[PDB]
């Protein structure tokens, strides 16, 4: 539990400072700055539920069905927001580094609120089912009390496939394409800044892949088990649950790391933070 | 805004705001480059597509879906410190040097050192042009490159001499994050706009890396 | 050869006589005057619409209309009360470092690196602003402009020389010489018979507009003087320098009365202005701030924290009801 | 010089339609709002329609709403009025006027020459008590007109305009808000008032001051005129 | 040889001025900023009803 709480403190402190710094500007914010602020807000909201998940995985759910609905809606909204916002950040970097000549502007701040609002609305519409269907169930397999869906097994499979294909595959493909082309362009440029750019891009891609692939891999394993492609047994189910727990821990670790891997490495953000602290 | 005439005044203000915004859009695809160097340095004949337009001279040739504006500040005969900040936001500085004017080499070096280390130009990249190669090759044979640079120790061949000249000019940087795109051009060199464009392309990409948080 | 000795001894006589007058420092007479307290002023208006950096600004004599010059090649006339854009004038050259508003309000002036002072007539029968005259003759950039009448304007350039023009004819009536460096500012006396100019030779001098003669010269700044302004009663003025200090000079005493330095200030002053009474001295620095100085005691009475870039211009309405400041962030802010 | 010339008037049968054209020449037509004002035979001025700069705002008098429509052709510097169904009450001389609105402007300075139209066979009320006022040159004169609402506003500006029409000519602007002298008029004219009572006073009356004086309110649409006061020599 | 000729002449004019004690000159500045002290909106806040902003 100490590591859980330690994860909680760092995540709140990291994201909160990032959100505070960007909100302390008196002028327009760069497109990537806006996306970073939205990602920080979403991740803060998502990590606000960490003790809830820790308690539920520890003993059981004891907070009732209403809190299930509220927490599930919050979590799904912020999860999809984080995924889509990372994809949008990668696309923005691609457009600003691969087509930099064709998108050159003489210092007008291009507004990007449309995409942010669209992403948030799509997240809310995706999370809609949580408000209605998530509840508390008394299982007969584990003799415990967890928060789960009450959809038919076919509905569960459909929802799991939707999660897999709309939270992992599309963001992963978009990020891969964008960052690979960014690397290709940078390696054929001339300057003393391309080295750190390539290193940071590779680090970000590796972090995302190695922090998100495990959880969705476990989800795919469960989908296959529920589709008849795999056999159900006590040992396999126990291993699946252990993998769920460990992968969720890794995901929360990625969420707490996100401020470091996207904001604190940029010179612009560091100067902003120092100026704000001076004031 | 309640009054009838105060309502018409508010309409007029909005019509002005709309025109200001449109003018900003139409003047967004323009790259501003500052021209510097001594006299007779070829700073008036870099790109043969001039289309010009005492004081400040501007040139606004266009090339590859981009509008380039070249500002010449010759003839001011004042202290640069008090008008140099007007160009703080230029994309890059184009510097011209004449390789056939030994007596003017020292003035050019003094100019380059002051500009390269100006507090305002701590981030603006420089495009160094070393013009008039043909004369340099003809003059070096008669006059060795020792009078202008007494510390020169290498051979008296064109390839080595030029590299030393470029090395000295590049030696005044004394700072990171600022690169110098040195190039050698002759009188009959049509491809000078190409050199500026690709160098600006790298300058723009580097700036975006800073804005996009990748640096 | 001998004149050089004569030049040196004449300077000594000036200094020796200058030292005789000084009996008690300004800070030593006004020590028992109660302070002014913390001057808390909050933004009331924010005029936005300028794209590039703003380099100059002037108040209309009616204390309601404004004019501002920006590097984007626009000259905008603002209605302060409502924040409405009365006019927007396109400029031939986008390099503009000054602008002035005529006392009558019929004309407005502009200039910069082009070495030409352009005068625009606002009250035209055709309903659009037109350039009435273009004044030429300066061999360097134009630093300041100030109207004397509807047909007379004073200019200063980096040529080290000021001038007085006759807008009707367009020729140069009088030329003022004596500076050994760029002239960066001037302020017209309230009675418009004398004016002062701050130059890069670290000196300011007082000129007789009618006689074309240098009546006095004031020294003390360690660097160039960036701005200058007359005291409201016309018997003193204040100068701002890259030295990171402001100083108060008296014409009758012919010396420096007080300095406005603080250990925490390192940058140079870009603008200087007084209040209607003359007790507050507002100056704009490069640290993105303006400090209000109790001109009688040289104490920081307040700070106008705002803007995201250097503050380039200052202004106070003839009625003293507001303060306007422009910056390189392309925003004008009115304070009260 | 500034010049507004109108054409398209004449004799039309009742229930027909005509178009009036007002072609400007000599100013920035694109920046000026334009009005239509008509004056039926020896009756008095009456505001008709208004089209703003950029055509954003359009207003009509209640009398002509639905029948008339006003359009502006900026590139060609022309102002139009399309009249669809003309009653016998529309016969009048239609005037083309220009108005520019910004802080401290004179929004009715120049009037067109007018075109005659003949047809075969809530609001603020402004009153001019006296219809005629005999006087001789060199004598001070005073003309007053009241109003229903107080033309004073929160701005402190009293929105009242004084126009003088000479025999056979179009009206001319004299005082544009309550006391401001229109450019070009002699300084002998003066204006004053408070709230709902106003007066225009002339000193050292000349031989060219004979005509009819109209007082108009620009506080809110529809613009309304006075009956008019005539000076007789 | 001639450029400095006028330089000395200017100094002679500038050296012959009937100056006054700084004590008097300083006092006059103090008096002015006090007499016109009630008419300065910035120095003393003006009631919000009379403030155009
Ligand atoms: C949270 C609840 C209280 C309600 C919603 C779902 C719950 C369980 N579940 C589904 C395990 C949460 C979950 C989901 C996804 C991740 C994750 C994976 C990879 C990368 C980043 C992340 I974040 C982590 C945890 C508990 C009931």
């Amino acid at each position: 539990p100490a590591l859980y709480s330690l994860l909680f403190l760092l995540g709140l402190l990291g994201n909160g400072a990032v959100a505070a710094v960007l909100l302390s500007r008196r002028t327009a914010l760069s497109s990537t700055d806006t996306f970073l602020l939205h990602l920080a807000v979403a991740d803060t909201l998502l990590v606000l539920t960490l003790p809830l998940w820790a308690v539920d995985a520890a003993v059981q759910w004891v907070f009732g069905s209403g809190l299930c609905k509220v927490a599930g809606a919050l979590f799904n909204i912020n999860f999809y927001a984080g995924a889509l916002l990372l994809a949008c950040i990668s696309f923005d970097r691609y457009l600003n580094i691969v087509h930099a000549t064709q998108l050159y502007r003489r210092g007008p701040p291009a507004r990007v609120t449309l995409t942010c609002l669209a992403v948030w609305g799509l997240c809310l519409l995706f999370a809609l089912p949580d408000f209605i269907f998530l509840s508390a169930h008394h299982d007969e397999r584990l003799n415990a009390t967890h928060c789960q869906y009450n959809f038919p097994q076919v509905g569960r499979t459909a929802l799991r496939v939707l999660q897999l294909v709309a939270g992992f595959l599309l963001p992963l493909l978009v990020m891969a394409y964008c960052y690979a082309h960014i690397l290709a362009v940078l390696l054929v440029s001339r300057g003393q800044r391309r080295l750190r750019a390539m290193r940071l891009v590779v680090v970000v891609v590796v972090a995302f892949a190695l922090c998100w692939t495990p959880y969705h891999l476990v989800v795919l394993v469960d989908i296959l088990m529920d589709l008849g492609a795999l056999a159900r047994n006590c040992g396999r189910e126990s291993r699946v649950d252990v993998a769920k727990s460990v992968t969720s821990g890794l995901g929360y670790m990625h969420c707490c790391l996100n401020p470091l891997l996207y904001a604190f490495v940029g010179v612009k953000f560091r100067e902003r933070m120092w100026m704000l602290l001076l004031r | 805004t309640l009054s009838a005439e105060e309502r018409a005044a508010l309409e007029r203000s909005k019509a002005i705001e709309k025109n200001l915004k449109e003018d900003g859009i139409s003047a967004a695809k323009d790259v501003k480059l500052l021209l510097l160097g001594a006299d007779n340095s070829g700073k008036s004949t870099i790109v043969k597509q001039m289309k010009i337009i005492t004081g400040i001279v501007e040139t606004h040739f266009t090339f590859k879906n981009l509008h380039f504006r070249l500002f010449d500040v010759g003839g001011q005969r004042s202290e640069r410190k008090k008008w140099i900040h007007c160009f703080e936001d230029v994309t890059a500085i184009i510097f011209c040097v004449d390789l056939s004017d030994y007596n003017r080499m020292h003035e050019s070096l003094m100019l380059f050192d002051s500009i390269c280390n100006n507090k305002f130009f701590i981030d603006t990249s420089i495009i160094l042009f070393l013009n008039k190669k043909d004369l340099f090759g003809e003059k070096i044979k008669k006059s060795p490159l020792t009078i202008c640079f007494p510390e020169y120790t290498g051979p008296n061949t064109y390839e080595d001499a030029a590299a030393y000249i470029q090395a000295q000019f590049e030696s005044k940087n004394r700072s990171p994050n600022k690169e110098i795109y040195c190039h050698m051009t002759c009188a009959t060199d049509t491809n000078n706009a190409q050199v500026i464009f690709d160098a600006v392309t790298d300058i723009i990409i580097a700036n975006n890396l800073r804005g996009c948080g990748l640096y | 050869d001998q004149l050089r000795q004569e030049a040196e001894q004449l300077k000594n006589q000036i200094r020796d006589a200058r030292k005789a007058c000084a009996d008690a420092t300004l800070s030593q007479i006004t020590n028992n005057i109660d302070p002014v307290g913390r001057i808390q002023m909050r933004t009331r208006r924010t005029l936005r619409g300028h794209l590039a950096k703003i380099y100059a600004m002037h108040w209309g004599t009616d204390s309601r209309l404004l004019v501002s010059a920006s590097q984007d090649g626009k000259l905008i006339i603002w209605d302060s009360y409502t924040t409405n854009k009365v006019h927007a004038i396109p400029l031939r050259s986008s390099w503009v470092m000054t602008c002035a508003y005529a006392p009558s309000g019929n004309y407005v002036a502009c200039g910069g690196l082009d070495n030409i002072c352009s005068i625009y007539n606002l009250k035209t029968r055709e309903g659009n602003v037109r350039v009435s005259r273009e004044l030429a003759g300066h061999t360097g950039y134009l630093s300041c402009c100030r109207f004397l009448d509807d047909n007379q304007i004073v200019t200063s350039s980096g040529d080290t020389t000021c001038a007085l023009w006759d807008i009707e004819t367009g020729q140069q009536t009088t030329t003022f010489t004596g500076h050994t460096g760029d002239v960066m500012s001037l302020s017209l006396a309230p009675d418009t018979r004398l004016f002062v100019s701050g130059a890069c030779d670290a000196s300011a001098k007082l000129w007789d507009v009618r006689e074309g003669m240098c009546r006095q010269t004031f020294t003390g700044h360690e660097s160039d003087i960036n701005a200058i302004c007359f005291f409201p009663n016309g018997n003193a003025f204040a100068t701002g320098s890259d030295d990171a200090t402001c100083r108060l000079f008296d014409l009758r005493a012919d010396q420096e009365l007080m300095t406005y330095s603080h250990d925490n200030i390192i940058c140079g002053i870009t603008s200087v202005s007084f209040s209607k009474s003359g007790r507050l001295l507002l100056a704009g620095y490069d640290d993105f701030n303006c400090n209000v100085w109790d001109a009688l005691k040289a104490d920081r009475a307040g700070v106008l924290a705002g803007h995201d870039n250097r503050v380039s211009c200052l202004g106070v309405t003839d009625d003293g009801m507001a303060v306007a400041t422009g910056s390189w962030d392309s925003f004008l802010k009115i304070w009260n | 010089d500034v010049q507004l010339v109108e054409s398209g008037g004449g004799l039309v049968q009742p229930g027909g339609s005509r178009k009036l054209s007002c072609s400007a020449s000599g100013f920035a037509f694109s920046s000026f709002g334009m009005h239509w004002v008509r004056q039926a035979p020896e009756k008095g001025l009456e505001w008709v329609a208004y089209i703003s700069s950029g055509s954003g705002t359009i207003y009509y008098a209640d009398t002509v709403k639905g029948r008339f429509t006003i359009s502006r052709d900026d590139p060609k510097n022309t102002l139009f009025l399309q009249m669809t169904s003309l009653r016998s009450e529309d016969t009048a001389m239609y005037y083309c006027v220009r108005s520019i609105y910004y802080y401290g402007s004179s929004p009715f300075d120049f009037w067109g020459q007018g075109t005659t139209l003949t047809v075969s066979s809530s609001d603020i009320v402004m009153t001019q008590a006296t219809s005629s006022v005999p006087v001789t040159p060199g004598e001070s004169v005073s003309i007053s007109c009241r109003s229903s609402k107080s033309l004073l506003h929160s701005n402190g500006n009293t929105y009242l305009y004084w126009f003088l029409q000479r025999p056979g000519q179009s009206p001319q602007l004299l005082i544009y808000r309550m006391s401001n002298l229109a450019s070009g008029v002699p300084d002998r004219f003066s204006g004053s008032g408070s709230g709902t009572a106003f007066t225009l006073t002339i000193s050292r009356l000349e031989a060219e001051d004979v005509g009819v004086y109209y007082c108009m309110q620009h506080l809110e649409y529809p613009l309304t005129f006075g009956a008019g006061t005539k000076l007789e020599l | 040889i001639a450029q400095a000729r006028k330089l000395v002449e200017q100094l002679k004019m500038e050296a012959n001025i009937d100056r006054i004690k700084v004590s008097k000159a300083a006092a006059d500045l103090m008096a002015y900023c006090e007499a016109h002290a009630k008419e300065d909106p910035l120095l003393t806040p003006v009631p919000a009803s009379e403030n155009p902003f």
